[PDB]
């Protein structure tokens, strides 16, 4: 995140921190998702498109920090990596990019809730907030574009949602951004996702419940002008998720 | 106590 506050999950309790074991022993940041069940995250299918080896991926929930630990928190292992058939990544855009993981602690058990974990409620079919609304994106994600190392405290900043002609202008993505993608800017294109908090929320309140309403997917630089975050538009995979989320 | 989605408690 460029811009925001620093924050602690109790603000965001269905942040999931992924990362991967390397053989060596270091465990390296890989990206954030969500939890919308006790055994489901979502996160975007290009954060493993290049290594799906499930059983090298390790999943926490309640960590306000990245390599130090948080009291509270929960460690999964990935039973299930579902990645989307139909994925597709061209000079910047990417389609299709969502991704499940199914999550198994060492006891056989999924998430249990506390003061700092709790799922984030999932849209209706194609329902969204109008533009103009000004949803919070939170991660682990580079402060600056620069940046080679990701911050240690997690990160929150505010965004608003624009419309698709808005982001569609040949001087913002053109036709890169489609129907099933969402744009959110900062007005003075201060404040942005940036590497690193792929796979994480994009929460608004819809409906008065704070609903995922997209995924971090990609960008071009981060803060920068004209060019906002698009965000898979989660009100339309419904279907899919529901597919594996039976 | 049990999973209200979208909601935080502080
Ligand atoms: C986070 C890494 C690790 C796992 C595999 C690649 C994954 O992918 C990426 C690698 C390099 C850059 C990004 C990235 C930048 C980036 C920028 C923005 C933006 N609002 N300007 C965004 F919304 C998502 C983005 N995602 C990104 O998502």
């Amino acid at each position: 995140i460029i811009g925001g506050e620093f924050t602690t999950i109790e603000n965001q309790p269905w942040f999931a921190a992924i990362y991967r074991r390397h053989r060596g022993g270091s465990v390296t940041y890989v990206c954030g998702g969500s939890l919308m069940s006790p055994c489901w995250v979502i996160s975007a299918t290009h954060c493993f498109i290049d290594y799906p080896k499930k059983e090298d991926y390790i999943v926490y929930l309640g960590r306000s920090r990245l390599n130090s630990n948080t009291q509270g928190e929960m460690k999964f292992e990935v039973e299930n990596l579902i990645l989307h058939k139909d994925y597709s990544a061209d000079t910047l855009a990417h389609h299709n990019d969502i991704a499940l993981l199914k999550i198994r602690s060492k006891e056989g058990r999924c998430a249990q809730p506390s003061r700092t974990i709790q799922t984030i409620c999932l849209p209706s079919m194609y329902n969204d907030p109008q533009f103009g609304t000004s949803c919070e994106i939170t991660g682990f994600g580079k402060e600056a574009s620069t940046d080679y190392l990701y911050p240690e405290q997690l990160k929150m900043t505010v965004v608003k949602l624009i419309s698709h002609r808005e982001c569609q202008q040949p001087h913002y993505y053109g036709s890169e951004v489609t129907t099933k993608m969402l744009c959110a800017a900062d007005p003075q294109w201060k404040t942005d996702s940036c590497q690193g908090d792929s796979g994480g929320p994009l929460v608004c309140s819809l409906q008065g419940r704070m609903t995922l309403t997209g995924i971090v997917s990609w960008g071009r630089g981060c803060a920068l002008k004209d060019k906002p975050g698009v965000y898979t538009r989660v009100s339309h995979f419904l279907p899919w998720i529901r597919s594996h989320t039976k | 106590l049990k999973f209200q989605c979208g909601q935080k408690t502080l």
